[PDB]
């Protein structure tokens, strides 16, 4: 039988969803309009155009959130990593989420992931290059954070702040996690053999 | 029954500085 620990133990799913999600943040930023559009070079992934940061502290900023996200998917710890765009007041004005499971079976009849991840991956993206002519404008000044929902039941005697790989993380507070129901926008969807991932968009109401 | 959602503690680098930056050359 075909489990997700025989793709050394989860390693390659969090290796190439790291790998995904950087490209997906950096074009989100771009298509939303996050930061200038000048700090951003065309190139290809998946043998699609993306758009990619050369801005040194923002790509390494990238870098270092997904550095901790990846124990976390190798642990099987993550339900959502979600790009949380907010407004001058720091509230959630959009979210893209994207919600991933990785059972402990991998799904026998579904397409396999490693055989054809340009392809399924390529999907994604194109939907994001395309994305801000169904979703609403943003207004100016907007800056992005990124929330993960884990997996880990929550237990009320628990210290706000969390150290990961040497960076703070904090339990998310009232002021991100809630929008006033959220108007939601799906994007695309995939089920693979070793990996169901939905990308959808949050919009405030 | 609520899960454990967490963020960086760290702001991303703000759009003023990466404008700054860009400007620059």
């Amino acid at each position: 039988t075909l489990t997700r620990q025989d793709l050394n133990f989860g390693q390659v799913v969090a290796d190439v969803l790291c790998e995904f999600l950087e490209v997906a943040v950096h074009l989100i930023l771009y298509v939303r309009e996050v930061y200038p559009v000048g700090i951003f070079q065309a190139r290809k992934k998946y043998n699609v155009p993306v758009q990619m940061s050369c801005h040194p502290e923002l790509n390494q900023y990238i870098q270092d959130t997904l550095h901790c996200v990846k124990p976390l998917l190798e642990k099987n710890d993550v339900e959502k990593v979600v790009v949380v765009i907010l407004d001058k007041e720091h509230r959630p004005v959009e979210k893209f989420v994207f919600e991933i499971t990785q059972p402990p079976l991998l799904s026998i009849s579904s397409d396999s992931l490693l055989s054809h991840v340009e392809q399924l991956l390529a999907a994604f993206i194109l939907k994001i290059s395309v994305c801000d002519d169904v979703l609403d404008h943003n207004p100016p000044g907007c800056t992005f954070t990124v929330l993960v929902h884990t997996r880990e039941a929550a237990t009320r005697n628990m210290e706000k702040i969390q150290v990961i790989k040497d960076f703070p993380w904090i339990l998310a507070d009232e002021q991100d996690v809630h929008m006033h129901d959220p108007r939601l926008i799906p994007l695309k969807t995939m089920t693979s053999d070793i990996l169901k991932m939905q990308l959808y968009v949050e919009e405030r109401a | 029954d609520k899960k454990i959602v967490i963020m960086p503690c760290k702001c991303a680098p703000s759009r003023q500085l990466v404008q700054v930056w860009l400007q620059a050359k």
